[PDB]
């Protein structure tokens, strides 16, 4: 999935849309999967359907984030024609921030959300065009 | 990488012994004594060169030793040696101890024809110094270049200039 | 009669599946010496047999010890030994099938050469010296008394320590 | 030899599976901690067999001292929570969470 | 080879035995027959009650002893060792140690069958 | 952190059984004694990158002797191809290899 | 990262080659700081244990402020060794590997046009 | 008790770390966890109550298992080199295996869960114990195969414990759990800078050990247990509160004190590294870490709580302190910022 997610970065930000939704949401769905799987282990449910629910849940919630972030933000390059720039980003992950904020049914987290990850899509932008080396070998 | 090269069956080619091995521990000593020579240089060799394929001749030299020894003894006197070498293979671990008086009468035949004296308890047990005109192998394990070591700092030992450094710490 | 051993490794692949799956005590400490004298096969097949009788040995004396606290306090009224529940069986059997489609798997992958089917048996022991005397395991486990006596006093240390340390718990 | 280190491997991934997925049982936690010892046991010496190393065959020996201490410590354990409780269970050993 | 098939004669032997133990006589089961002995009356417990034994701390030192008779086991082949001044050291340590433990453990009442 | 009171001391507690080819119990070996050798005394000196980057011939001659794979696959390949030959006919192994051989001590 | 330099002799405090340095002179801040540090500690310690704060353990203090001072001094030697040590290795190398870094030639305010942002 | 199994305990005790630290073979390093760890179970299972035995069996089998993880990357270590060190060319599954081992026995997240739970129930001095001395053998390994780890792995380790570190000790009101998050925030933050530095990693453990040592000294005093047990301490022992505001302003970071010194000098590095996202996070955790530091403050010095009738009789009472080992160890972590240049190595 390493490919997969280099894959992501093949093609210039305005082009492929659906690849770009397709690989953020399956990433989404990862880290949904991810996070139920703790959350199943740390806290047990009542039985192994509320599991297999919350499961269901926590995964639809996160691939909803991703699809929503992912496909946001690839409307805004198309119909502003500069694809790098991290506004776009941040339009993105403040859209998916609001789909966090309806599957909780809270307007709050759904602003909070919508600040925090659509500062931390506009960094991830900005890393991504200025060579930001996250998890660097050391050197020095 | 390389072919690795390996002699043929013609210089492999050998007269073997074909002698059990019940009647080579009944002549050990005797054989061990007489041409220690020839061994000591097949082992000196073995050692030195650690190849199989130069010591062929001193292999084929051994061989020929030991087929020398063993016709002497069927030559001059073998129904001794044979009731001997029967007595140490009846036994499940061929010890010595169990039929010494055979091995007196053959120490009496090849003593008093041959004049062969059996080794004493510590003697064939020793480093012996044989010598040999084959040179030296001056590169054994085929090593390669063994790279040079780091170029070490030599000079005096200043104090740092400046103090530490670290930040406004003038000292 | 070349794949004696990788049979030994599939019984104590099996015999060590079960010990995870978790049985009452009783057939835990059962598979384990199971494990135990398979595993002493083992050694022996590959070479000195002095390493394999030491754990066969040393695990009957440890299940032995085993069985009696789980007769004493780790017991309840129905013991379950595998059957309790149809999910163990079914698990120890898929468990089973994966073990035979990961070797077919990598039989098929002859690649790396991990596992092959028709190179079983031909790569057991490597070189061994065929004339001499005194190369055989526990030369070594004696060499511990003269050349790694660093090794010896740190087990001693151990069992010393430990029989203070198991005093002091079970003072109460 | 690999095949048969392989399925060691295995058997110690197994083991420390058991390890990780409690059933009810401290005893049978410690039973699948011995199974991982012997799987490593196992290793050892095949590999020191293998190997001829003669003069690191005092290895296995010393792991196997190591293990027993710590399987008669967790014994000595077990022994004082089932004291405490008398019925040797790890869900019912939990009240330091507050 | 040899070691192999005599073991697997001596283990069909016994099955063979116990075979013909099970196969051979005439079976009558009913419930009063096959109900737990208990000296002529019905059980109170279910026999898989806990038992609480003794001489738990005896087991664990038998543990730790039985790791130092594997410890002691290789000396007919340390015996035979070039320096025998440092084995010979080793092995009074070695038991030394061992008897300064069992000696702690009496003296501390650890082998006395605690009730 | 690591500690070098063995090297201040001079005692050597746990260094003289590091590796195989180190100080065997009777006069052994241990399989590959020179291909470790010659490893070892290729990166002494030069430790670390460089013992990684310039001993990589003696490095993978020492693996190629411990863990063997290239003659396993060399051998395989060769049984490959007897067995492919064997199939299709064109090919009868000798008497030493199948069968009866003449015995040399 | 320096550990492993030619010459490194294990768990030495100080080697022959800090003799070749100058010691502390023995009143200077680093020293003065440490007695002052050792004064402080008795100081604590008098008021931690409910005594007079000055007025009592004089020996105390005094052997406070000679310990402080005197570790203070042959650990400072030891890091004038160390940091000396580093420059010198530093400079070995620089000397050893001319063409890594070169004596690039900077040019006068007279050739580079350096943009100019007005402040309107 | 009894003197004579007291000095083997103790003297195993301090053997352990010493055999793995002062030992170049993974099988006497791994012997020296042994012994750490087997030693130190019956100092911590004491007291005999059920939170004693439950947190002697939580730690003892998870240390135990962490063990059997390391046993096994050396033994396939063994197998794939014939060594018995990790020399240059590993197999990169038997060096992240190894990691993870050390870092639950170290108790880092995620591997935390079981370090505020054995601290909780234990005896302060036992809980010091723990604390500081048995987190020296695991990253004395860890420090000795400096190069060849995963930075990746490290660095998620590292962010993850002071992330979890900072938001336990925020929520916790148990003194013991609080010094357990706080050592989890710390081994994160030793755990960050281990591949760059190996000097920075142990000048961070020495300035958390001597931090944390006159900690729970204060703690042991009084025998105080919990935020409101330290908030009545200006009518037990008023002339500590200087110097715990003081030492827990440093265990925040706070300039100028000298636990300001390690995380500066980390960052300092990370930025050398160019890790500035990593950084950057790593610290604003550290603000939240003051944070609950800060609360404590709160609690027991920049107010004064209520008191109760029988503290009276207490002020009746005389007490003792250890000498030479609180006050210096205060000041030493407290004002030594000046001399940073002496303490970087
Ligand atoms: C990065 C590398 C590449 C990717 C690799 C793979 C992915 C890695 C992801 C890492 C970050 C996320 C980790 C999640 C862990 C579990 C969290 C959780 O749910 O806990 C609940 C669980 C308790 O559940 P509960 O009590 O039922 O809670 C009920 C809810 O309140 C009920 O509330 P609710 O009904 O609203 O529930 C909705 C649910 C739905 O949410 C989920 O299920 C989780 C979704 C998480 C998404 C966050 C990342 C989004 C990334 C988007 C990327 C887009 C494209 C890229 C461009 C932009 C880049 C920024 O939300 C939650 O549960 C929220 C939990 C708190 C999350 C806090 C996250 C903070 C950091 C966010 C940024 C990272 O708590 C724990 O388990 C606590 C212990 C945590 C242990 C794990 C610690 C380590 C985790 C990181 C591991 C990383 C990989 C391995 C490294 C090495 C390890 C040894
Ligand atoms: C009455 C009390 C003093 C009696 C002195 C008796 C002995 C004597 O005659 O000493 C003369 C002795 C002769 O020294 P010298 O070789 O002629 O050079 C004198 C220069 O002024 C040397 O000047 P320098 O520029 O070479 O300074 C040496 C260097 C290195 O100096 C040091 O390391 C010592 C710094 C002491 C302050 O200083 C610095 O790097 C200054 C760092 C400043 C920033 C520190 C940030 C942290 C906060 C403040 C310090 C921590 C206090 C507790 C925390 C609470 C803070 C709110 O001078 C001193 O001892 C100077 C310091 C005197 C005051 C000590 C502190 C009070
Ligand atoms: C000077 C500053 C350092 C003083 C250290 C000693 C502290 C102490 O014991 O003070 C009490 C003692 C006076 O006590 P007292 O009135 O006799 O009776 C004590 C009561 O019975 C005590 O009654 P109690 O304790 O039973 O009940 C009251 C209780 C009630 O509890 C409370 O009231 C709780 C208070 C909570 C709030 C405060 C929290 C901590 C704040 C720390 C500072 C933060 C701001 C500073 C800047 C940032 C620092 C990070 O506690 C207090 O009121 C606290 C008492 C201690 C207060 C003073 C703390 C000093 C250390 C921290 C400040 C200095 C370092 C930072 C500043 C550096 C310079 C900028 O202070 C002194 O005697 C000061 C020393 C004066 C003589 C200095 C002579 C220097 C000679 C130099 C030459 C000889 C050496 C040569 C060396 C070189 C040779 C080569
Ligand atoms: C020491 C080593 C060897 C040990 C094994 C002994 C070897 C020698 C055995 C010799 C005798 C073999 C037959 C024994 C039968 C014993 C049981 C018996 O009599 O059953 C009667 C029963 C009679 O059956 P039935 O038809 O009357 O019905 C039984 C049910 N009732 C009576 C209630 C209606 O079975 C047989 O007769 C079976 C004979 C089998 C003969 C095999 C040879
Ligand atoms: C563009 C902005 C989208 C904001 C979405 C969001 O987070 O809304 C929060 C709201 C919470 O729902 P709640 O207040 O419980 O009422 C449900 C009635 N629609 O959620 C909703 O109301 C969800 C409405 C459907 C999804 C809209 C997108
Ligand atoms: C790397 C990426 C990391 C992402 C980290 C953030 C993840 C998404 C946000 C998660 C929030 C979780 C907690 C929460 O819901 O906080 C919102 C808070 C409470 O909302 P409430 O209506 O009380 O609902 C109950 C909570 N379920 O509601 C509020 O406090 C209301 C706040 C409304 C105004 C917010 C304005 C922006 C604030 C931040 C500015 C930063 C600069
Ligand atoms: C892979 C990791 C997950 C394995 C799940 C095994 C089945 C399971 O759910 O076990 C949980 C069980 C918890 O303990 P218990 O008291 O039985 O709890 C009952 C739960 N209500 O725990 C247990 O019963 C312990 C199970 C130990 C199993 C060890 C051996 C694992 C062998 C299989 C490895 C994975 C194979 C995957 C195959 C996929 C399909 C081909
Ligand atoms: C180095 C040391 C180890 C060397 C090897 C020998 C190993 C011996 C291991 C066991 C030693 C234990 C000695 C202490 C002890 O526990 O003694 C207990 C014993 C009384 O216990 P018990 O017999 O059970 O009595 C029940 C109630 N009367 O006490 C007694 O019976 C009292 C005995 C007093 C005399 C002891 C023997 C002295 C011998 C001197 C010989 C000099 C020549
Ligand atoms: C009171 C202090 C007593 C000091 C006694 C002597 C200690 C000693 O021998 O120190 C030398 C020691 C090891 O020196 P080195 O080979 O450079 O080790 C690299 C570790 N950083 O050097 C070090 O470990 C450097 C740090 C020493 C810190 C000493 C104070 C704590």
């Amino acid at each position: 999935v390493k490919r997969f997610f280099e894959s992501y970065h093949e093609v210039p930000d305005g082009t492929q849309c659906h690849r770009k939704t397709y690989i953020t949401t399956a990433l989404g769905g990862i880290c949904g999967i991810i996070g139920s799987a703790y959350s199943v282990s740390l806290n047990p449910a009542d039985s192994t359907l509320e599991a297999v629910a919350r499961v269901g849940r926590y995964t639809f919630t996160a691939a909803a984030i991703g699809a929503m972030f992912g496909l946001t933000t690839c409307v805004s390059a198309q119909v502003r024609e500069k694809p790098d720039d991290p506004l776009n980003y941040f339009i993105g992950g403040c859209a998916g921030g609001l789909t966090l904020g309806a599957r909780t049914h809270s307007y709050g987290t759904a602003a909070m959300g919508c600040v925090y990850m659509g500062t931390a899509a506009a960094l991830f932008k900005i890393g991504k065009l200025e060579g930001w080396e996250l998890f660097p070998t050391p050197k020095v | 990488p390389g072919i690795v090269e390996l002699p043929t069956l013609e210089e492999l080619k050998v007269e073997e012994v074909k002698v059990s091995s019940a009647v080579l521990k009944a002549a050990a000593h005797h054989y061990g004594a007489q041409c220690d020579k020839t061994n000591k240089e097949f082992m000196l060799c073995r050692w030195e060169e650690k190849d199989p394929r130069r010591c062929l001749k001193e292999g084929k030299l051994v061989n020929g030793c030991a087929l020398n020894f063993f016709r002497q003894i069927k030559s001059h006197c073998a129904e001794p040696f044979t009731e001997y070498w029967t007595c140490l293979d009846y036994s499940n671990m061929q010890l010595f101890r169990h039929c010494r008086q055979q091995q007196a009468k053959f120490d009496q035949c090849v003593l008093d024809k041959l004049g062969w004296v059996r080794p004493d308890l510590g003697q064939l047990s020793k480093v012996t110094k044989v010598k040999t005109d084959r040179p030296l192998p001056e590169n054994p394990y085929h090593s390669r270049a063994r790279p040079e070591p780091n170029p070490v700092i030599e000079g005096d030992l200043k104090p740092a200039k400046h103090g530490t450094r670290f930040f406004f710490w003038t000292v | 009669m070349n794949n004696y051993i990788f049979v030994l490794s599939s019984l104590f692949l099996v015999g060590c599946l079960g010990l995870a799956l978790k049985p009452s005590p009783i057939y835990g400490g059962l598979g384990l010496i199971v494990s135990g004298f398979v595993g002493c096969l083992m050694v022996l097949g590959f070479g000195g047999s002095f390493l394999g009788l030491m754990v066969f040995l040393i695990y009957l004396g440890g299940m032995l010890v085993v069985f009696g606290y789980t007769t004493a306090m780790a017991t309840e009224e129905y013991p379950e030994t595998w059957g309790s529940n149809w999910l163990i069986l079914g698990f120890l059997v898929l468990g089973v099938i994966m073990e035979v489609f990961l070797i077919c798997v990598l039989n098929y992958y002859d690649e790396v050469g991990v596992i092959n089917l028709d190179g079983l048996g031909d790569w057991l022991m490597y070189e061994v010296d065929d004339v001499g005397v005194m190369l055989e395991g526990g030369i070594g486990v004696a060499a511990m008394y003269s050349c790694a006596t660093w090794m010896m006093v740190v087990a001693g240390w151990s069992l010393f320590a430990g029989i203070f340390i198991i005093i002091e718990i079970t003072r109460d | 030899m690999p095949s048969t280190f392989f399925n060691l491997t295995m058997a110690f991934s197994l083991s420390l599976l058991g390890t990780l997925m409690f059933r009810s049982h401290l005893m049978s936690t410690l039973l699948c901690l011995e199974g991982m010892v012997l799987s490593l046991f196992i290793m050892t010496s095949v590999t020191s067999l293998n190997s001829n190393s003669m003069s690191s065959m005092p290895i296995p020996i010393t792991i196997l001292v190591f293990a027993a201490c710590e399987a008669a410590v967790g014994l000595a354990l077990l022994v004082k929570v089932s004291n405490t409780y008398g019925t040797d269970y790890v869900q019912n050993l939990n009240l330091l969470q507050c | 080879m040899n070691l192999y098939t005599v073991i697997f004669i001596n283990i069909l032997l016994s099955l063979t035995l116990i075979l013909v133990a099970f196969w051979l006589p005439q079976m009558n089961l009913y419930s009063e027959k096959a109900n737990p002995y208990e000296c002529g009356f019905d059980p109170t417990s279910s026999a898989r009650l806990p038992f609480s034994m003794k001489f738990f701390l005896v087991a664990i030192t038998f543990l730790l002893f039985d790791l130092e008779i594997a410890l002691l086991l290789p000396l007919p082949w340390a015996i035979q060792t070039i320096k025998t001044s440092t084995m010979m050291i080793m092995a009074f340590i070695l038991v030394t140690i061992l008897s300064l433990g069992l000696a702690y453990e009496w003296t501390q009442k650890g082998l006395e069958w605690t009730e | 952190p690591f500690l070098d009171i063995q090297k201040k001391l001079g005692i050597s507690l746990d260094r003289h059984f590091m590796f195989l080819s180190a100080e065997q119990p009777y006069k052994n070996a241990a399989r590959c004694h020179a291909f470790e050798k010659e490893w070892i005394e290729c990166a002494h000196g030069i430790g670390g990158t460089r013992a990684k980057k310039e001993c990589k011939i003696e490095f993978d001659d020492f693996e190629e002797c411990l863990l063997r794979y290239k003659t396993m696959r060399r051998m395989h390949d060769i049984k490959k191809q007897r067995e492919k030959l064997m199939k299709e006919g064109k090919y009868t192994p000798p008497p030493h290899h199948s069968g009866r051989e003449e015995p040399r001590p | 990262m320096m550990n492993g330099r030619p010459g490194h002799e294990p768990l030495k405090f100080l080697p022959d080659e800090a003799r070749s340095l100058p010691p502390p002179k023995l009143n200077d801040p680093r020293l003065v700081y440490m007695g002052l540090l050792g004064y402080c500690t008795g100081l604590m310690d008098n008021m931690l244990r409910m005594r007079p704060v000055m007025r009592a353990g004089l020996h105390r203090q005094l052997l406070f402020v000679t310990s402080f001072v005197f570790a203070g001094y042959f650990y400072l030697k030891r890091q004038n060794y160390l940091y000396a040590v580093k420059d010198h290795d530093m400079f070995g190398y620089i000397k050893l590997h001319p063409e890594d870094f070169p004596e690039k030639e900077k040019k006068t305010y007279a050739e580079i046009l350096e943009p100019f942002h007005p402040v309107r | 008790m009894n003197p004579i199994t007291l000095a083997i305990i103790y003297f195993t005790i301090f053997l352990g770390p010493v055999i793995t630290m002062s030992s170049t073979n993974l099988m006497l390093m791994w012997v020296g966890l042994e012994f750490s760890l087997l030693a130190i179970i019956p100092m911590l299972i004491n007291k005999k109550n059920p939170r004693s035995t439950e947190a002697a069996t939580k730690y003892f089998v998870t240390q135990a298992t962490a063990s059997m993880i390391i046993l096994l990357a050396i033994v396939l270590n063994y197998k794939q080199l014939g060594t018995w060190m990790f020399q240059q060319q590993t197999n990169g599954l038997i060096l992240n295996m190894t990691l993870m081992a050390l870092s639950m026995k170290l108790g880092l997240a995620p591997f935390h869960f079981w370090l505020p739970e054995v601290t909780q129930g234990i005896p302060l001095h036992m809980g010091l114990i723990l604390l500081t001395w048995q987190k020296i053998a695991p990253l004395s390994i860890l420090i000795q195969i400096y190069p060849l780890l995963n930075s990746t792995i490290i660095l998620m380790l590292a962010i993850t414990s002071i992330f979890m570190g900072a938001w336990g000790g925020l929520n916790q009101t148990q003194m013991r759990k609080i010094m357990a998050y706080s050592s989890i925030a710390h081994m994160g933050w030793m755990l960050a800078i281990l591949p760059y530095n190996p000097s920075l990693t142990l000048l961070n453990l020495m300035i958390y050990i001597i931090l944390t040592a006159p900690m729970f000294m204060a703690l042991m005093l009084n025998n105080s247990m919990t935020i409101n047990s330290i908030s009545l301490l200006w009518n037990k022992t008023p002339a500590m509160l200087t110097m715990i505001s003081l030492m827990l302003l440093s265990l925040g970071g706070l300039p100028p004190l000298t636990g300001f010194l390690p995380k500066w000098i980390i960052i300092t590095e990370l930025m050398k590294n160019n890790c500035l996202i990593m950084a950057t996070l790593m610290a604003m955790m550290a603000l939240l870490n003051l944070f609950f530091y800060t609360r404590l403050i709160y609690s027991t010095s920049l107010t004064m709580f209520p008191t109760n009738n029988n503290s009276k009789m207490m002020t009746h009472q005389t007490k003792t302190k250890p000498n030479l080992m609180f006050s210096t160890l205060a000041i030493m972590s407290t004002m030594t910022l000046p001399l940073a240049p002496q303490l970087i190595t």
